[PDB]
């Protein structure tokens, strides 16, 4: 309908390059305050904090994707550069002669956020990796045909946990349990993005629809978008409004919230986003982090009283 | 003495707390303040008028509380952390949804700029524009920046409201 955001700050002039996978928030300090983290096209690892840039980093090469689990940790080739606090302490590598192709998380017990939690790789060999808790080892390696292209963790390590996997031959694979399903889905055209939602997984494929797809298989619903899709992120409200919506940024230069099916909020950013995250940032538990192609941070903030029922 | 009642609100972290030890005796006071919960009824006099002051948390989850006090409340102090210029909009946002409400009356208003002595804290008039203060007007209300470590400036705003409370 209308824009269900708050407008927070903007600077049209940072100097960031990066999509959805390179961009990230916690608290790497401690201090409640976090900060956001991103592994620019500069090879460089710029660090926000608030509304000015606290500290750019070099990196070694250009990065894949960095995660946290706190430790950011950034992945490119074959090394996984796990920083801490934020200074350097390991260069994990994957055993046998692999490249990296995406990175995610699996929260180890809690499922509850600041959790014990264990990073998880994907390789272009075609395994899955997750790590100890201190992610000194590799705890669980599951072989599957395909390379990943994405991935979504959905879950607790212990309880029970999926991972749904994106193919780059246009298919889905499931993992419940640490096992590897049979069930593998015929996506339409190529994945572009991959959210984990509330009953089930969506993909948005090439040809700009987004499906949800259950973990049996089944469709549940279909969004046909009038652009191309851009970036897709999850966004997950906790609370009395306890929603699981999608997030979705075009081309067009518009960036949707669908709470499942439907429509909940649009609005136009000046450039077309590249990256997404939604999560706490500063002292703002719903905050969106928008990275637009022309280098500029949007920062928007969901209202207490806003509806998304 | 004259028993009035005043609403401390604000986002967290913004030192609605501290500043109101410093309206607390110099031996009464606290070393460290910690994140208030929940909610704190104390009681402060000034001259002929004794406030009682309710300091509610700013905490996402507690805002909910404020409009348990709208109704009763004869003044309101508004706290900003004027370095926190990211959840500036947040604040405005909570600001308009009290002042809305139908059971906070139109009593006076007295911003705090607080934190006045940070770095990059955001000057009075630069604030007030983003709260939009300069729409408000049904009401006494004024902006007044402040240092609630010290005290600074804290005297400057409760002397401003008990003048409108007379
Ligand atoms: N530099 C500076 N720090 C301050 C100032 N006022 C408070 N602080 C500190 O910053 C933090 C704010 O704490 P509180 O006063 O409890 O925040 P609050 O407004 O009471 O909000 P709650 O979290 O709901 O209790 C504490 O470390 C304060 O003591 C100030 O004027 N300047
Ligand atoms: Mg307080
Ligand atoms: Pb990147
Ligand atoms: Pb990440
Ligand atoms: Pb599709
Ligand atoms: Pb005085």
């Amino acid at each position: 309908v209308r824009s269900v955001w708050l407008d927070a700050f903007n600077d049209p002039v940072a100097g960031i390059s990066a999509y959805t996978p390179c961009v990230h928030t916690c608290n790497l300090f401690g201090d409640g305050e976090n900060r956001l983290v991103i592994a620019d096209e500069d090879r460089k690892l710029k660090i926000w904090k608030g509304t000015q840039k606290a500290s750019e980093h070099p990196l070694l090469d250009t990065p894949v994707a960095i995660c946290s689990y706190p430790a950011l940790a950034v992945a490119a080739g074959s090394h996984i550069y796990i920083y801490r606090n934020l200074r350097p302490y390991y260069k994990f590598v994957l055993p046998p002669e692999t490249v990296i192709t995406c990175m995610d998380v699996v929260k180890q017990a809690i499922d509850e956020p600041d959790a014990v939690s264990c990073l998880v790789v994907g390789t272009e060999s075609g395994r899955i990796l997750i790590l100890n808790p201190a992610g000194t080892a590799i705890v669980k390696n599951i072989w599957v045909g395909i390379t990943p292209a994405m991935i979504a963790v959905q879950g607790e390590l212990d309880v029970g946990y999926r991972i749904t996997v994106a193919g780059r031959d246009g298919k889905l694979y499931h993992i419940r349990n640490g096992e590897l399903s049979q069930t593998i889905i015929q996506l339409e055209a190529q994945p572009v993005g991959l959210v984990r939602l509330a009953k089930h997984v969506a993909v948005g494929c090439m040809n700009d629809v987004v499906h949800a797809y259950t973990p049996t298989g089944h469709k549940s619903w279909s969004l046909y978008l009038p652009c191309h899709i851009l970036a897709m992120q999850r966004m997950e409200v906790t609370g009395q409004r306890n929603t699981k919506a999608l997030i979705v940024a075009l081309s067009n230069g518009e960036v949707r919230v669908y709470n499942e099916k439907l429509l909940v909020s649009v609005h136009v950013s000046p450039n077309p986003v590249t990256a997404l995250w939604f999560g706490r940032y500063g002292r703002e538990d719903n905050t969106l982090l928008a990275i637009t192609k022309s280098g500029a941070l949007d920062i928007k903030m969901l209202p207490r009283t806003a509806n998304l029922e | 003495s004259k028993k009035v009642n005043v609403l401390v609100v604000g986002l967290d972290n913004s030192g609605k707390t501290t500043i109101i030890e410093r309206l607390k005796p110099r031996p009464r006071q606290a070393a460290e303040v910690a994140p208030t919960v929940g909610f704190t009824v104390d009681e402060v006099e000034k001259g002929p008028l004794t406030f009682t002051v309710f300091d509610m948390s700013g905490a996402g989850r507690y805002r909910t509380l404020w409009e348990q006090y709208y109704r009763e409340a004869d003044a309101v102090v508004f706290v900003v952390d004027s370095a926190d210029k990211l959840r500036m909009v947040v604040a405005r946002d909570e600001m308009e949804h009290m002042l809305k409400h139908s059971n906070m009356r139109k009593v006076p208003i007295l911003y705090f700029a607080n934190k006045k002595d940070l770095p990059v804290a955001m000057p009075p008039v630069e604030i007030a524009q983003a709260l939009g203060l300069d729409d408000i007007k049904d009401r006494p209300w004024q902006i007044v920046p402040s240092n609630g470590l010290t005290g600074e400036g804290v005297d400057k705003g409760i002397d401003w409201l008990a003048e409108r409370l007379s």
